[PDB]
């Protein structure tokens, strides 16, 4: 139904001011804020949310507190001040997926329509990408399962439309722009292996721990394609992709050619000015 | 063929952008268009009549 | 009698309602409130922005609906918001940010219980997109037009406060009518939370999906920007062949304001890009 | 005074050695500085405007 989404970072600034507005009280659980967007179209647009008390069990995990009068209530006078925008979902800031959210999502899925799932770090310490946009929907599984609430992961991306470029660009003044060239893409080029080192690295571990040490099915079906992609690349002998290394490499000798000779264009007015000036300024000093 | 320029009725003329909902079926010159006050976007167009045509 | 230097703390929530306020800034005059906790005398602090629905009327002392004031900040204070209003702010699309008389008297009527009463508007419709310069307003006594205007001591801010240096509206209406210094604030979880939330914006989702893609690019798209590049590297050549003759000729003053220089400069820059990817492509082929 | 100026001179010898660093810091720097505001004015030319004579 949806393929992407788009999550605005006021959403996450309103993470922080839930980190903000604790109190220093001692409990910095899963607080769940009601997400607002714009379901019309079938891309996802979140402009802004809100929040609701909410407070479960230490013991018991099924204990979940929402309030029905306070999201009419907020949802009526936004809805009033702003009528563009309508509910959609919820979001919960804990890094780990608990069972009770098929029953703290299920109240949604009745008053209100399908709603997607973000899940988020409560530290912003992970370098991945904070939001997972997962869909509420039922999948027929191939197993026999009965059917239950799936949470499929649906691409996301961070973007601003007209203002929020400009508050973040203005608050930061250290982040730098797209700035084609040497550094934008040397940086990433350096540190790109890291960023796929600690995702893979951190991945793999505990794949290979539930591997052996693992039960409760884990879908072992979908280990069948990944491993099975993982295969699709069986150490190519690199003897087709020779001549395309002499393409690209030809390209290179263009670039060569480009900067030999366009730098050797550059040398005339240094290499011109150096003596026209040097010695006119030296013999017309004194 | 991304931008092109616009003629306003009350007599100043503009230059507009393209919308990435739109395509450039109706984008071509000669067809009279709507724009935005703000960021001068474009909705749609607006096809032009007469008036004992109506 | 006692005046002294105050300064608005302004965090980004604030800026952030200010700018969704202000794409939400419709010609049509907009009702804003906003909250904090007054500490001491010269520091005041806003935590708290939310917006107003709109009204025929505009900006009034009759559209503040007090039983829909108190029923929201009742609601923030059964929540964890326990911050009182310090402020309320407000748009000024095209005649500019200066305050009618309409807006002095609902603001000399809200001023009666906050002593500060801090007040903003935000104008993003004429300003441009480079700079999000915003300034706070201020009220001024009627009964010091004897003495001195503004006793504010720390006069080292004013250099900061004369950026807003347009010659009508802050001189042309400063009598009775001056302004406030304003400055940010930034904790580190804001810092890391944004700062690397603006980097994956600017990022991939595993950072190692559209590398390949310029990489592989490179053979068959930018081969016709790199065929275009040589043809304005000739189309500037053909001029250089003349430019010998002149620096043969007079080699005294300067009358072309192109450079001919950094744009190739440029140009190298972006050619570059292969010599960068091939790396890339080294490591994807290697493993 | 003669054999003073060589440990006399190795203090001039690291106050000049001392800005090699600097002043690749500063020349490091103040390009990223001209690129900043170099696309700063450049992001200030926006389409949408108006045609004069
Ligand atoms: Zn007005």
């Amino acid at each position: 139904a949806v393929q992407k989404v788009v999550v605005h970072p006021l959403v996450l600034l309103s993470v922080v001011d839930h980190f903000n507005r604790i109190g220093k009280v001692g409990n910095q659980k899963r607080v769940v804020g009601v997400l607002l967007g714009s379901w019309q179209k079938k891309v996802l647009d979140v402009s802004n949310s809100f929040a609701v008390p909410f407070d479960e069990d230490d013991k018991d995990d099924s204990v979940w507190f929402l309030d029905h009068d306070y999201l009419e209530n907020m949802y009526g006078m936004f809805k009033k001040v702003n009528a563009r925008e309508r509910i959609v979902g919820w979001y919960h800031t804990g890094p780990k997926l608990h069972k009770n959210d098929i029953a703290i999502n299920e109240l949604m899925k009745r008053y209100c329509p399908n709603s997607v799932l973000v899940i988020i770090d409560v530290k912003p310490k992970d370098l991945g990408l904070p939001t997972e946009a997962y869909i509420s929907v039922e999948e027929v599984h191939d197993d026999g399962t009965p059917t239950s609430k799936t949470f499929e992961h649906v691409t996301s991306e961070i973007g601003a439309e007209e203002a929020e470029e400009v508050g973040v660009e203005h608050l930061l003044r250290d982040i730098k722009d797209t700035t084609v060239g040497t550094l934008s893409q040397r940086i990433t080029n350096q540190v790109h292996g890291l960023k796929g080192l600690n995702s893979k690295l951190l991945d793999i571990r505990s794949y290979l721990e539930k591997v052996a040490t693992g039960k409760l099915p884990i879908n072992h079906q979908i280990i069948y394609q990944l491993q099975d992609v993982f295969n699709l690349l069986p150490d190519v002998s690199l003897q087709e992709f020779v001549k395309a290394f002499y393409l690209k490499t030809n390209d290179q000798m263009v670039v060569v050619y480009l900067a030999s000779l366009i730098r050797s264009v550059v040398a005339l007015h240094n290499l011109i000015n150096n003596k026209i000036a040097n010695r006119d300024a030296e013999k017309k000093e004194g | 063929e991304e931008k092109f320029i616009v003629k306003a009725t009350n007599g100043p003329r503009y230059v507009v952008g393209c919308r990435r909902q739109l395509d450039k079926s109706k984008l071509k010159p000669g067809t009279r268009v709507a724009l935005d006050m703000t960021t001068l976007t474009i909705m749609r167009y607006l096809p032009r009549e007469v008036d004992p045509l109506v | 009698a006692v005046d002294t230097a105050e300064q608005v703390y302004i965090s980004s929530l604030a800026l952030l309602k200010m700018l969704k306020h202000g794409r939400a800034g419709v010609p049509m005059e907009v009702m804003g409130l906003m909250l904090g906790e007054f500490v001491d005398d010269y520091t005041v602090r806003v935590i708290d922005v939310f917006a107003m629905p709109q009204s025929g009327t505009g900006v009034s002392v009759e559209a503040v609906d007090p039983v829909f004031q108190a029923k929201m900040l009742d609601m923030l204070k059964q929540t964890g918001r326990p911050e009182m209003v310090v402020g309320w702010y407000h748009s000024h699309p095209g005649f500019g940010c200066w305050l009618s008389g309409v807006d002095i008297n609902t603001q000399q009527s809200f001023e009666a219980l906050s002593e500060r009463a801090v007040a903003v508007v935000v104008d993003p419709i004429q300003s441009v997109k480079g700079k999000v310069v915003i300034d706070a307003f201020r009220l001024i006594n009627a009964n010091m037009m004897v003495l001195g205007h503004e006793p504010r001591q720390t006069t080292s801010n004013l250099g900061h406060l004369n950026k807003p240096s347009i010659q009508a509206l802050i001189h042309g209406l400063n009598r009775h009518y001056y302004s406030i210094t304003i400055n940010y604030r930034k904790n580190e979880l804001e810092q890391k939370m944004l700062l690397n939330l603006h980097k994956k914006s600017w990022m991939e989702g595993l950072t190692l999906q559209d590398y390949s893609e310029h990489c592989k690019h490179n053979e068959s798209v930018v081969k016709e920007m790199l065929e275009l590049a040589k043809n304005y590297n000739k189309a500037v050549e053909e001029e250089d062949k003349m430019t010998p003759e002149q620096l043969a000729i007079k080699n005294v003053g300067k009358q072309d304001p192109k450079r001919h220089l950094e744009e190739h400069v440029d140009v190298l820059m972006t050619s570059n890009i292969v010599q960068c990817l091939a790396a890339m492509l080294d490591t994807v082929v290697f493993k | 005074d003669l054999y003073s100026r060589y440990k006399k001179l190795q203090q001039e010898l690291e106050f000049l050695e001392v800005q090699e660093e600097y002043i690749k810091d500063e020349q490091k720097n103040l390009k990223k500085e001209f690129l900043h505001a170099q696309e700063e004015v450049k992001r200030i030319q926006s389409i949408p405007l108006v045609i004069g004579q």
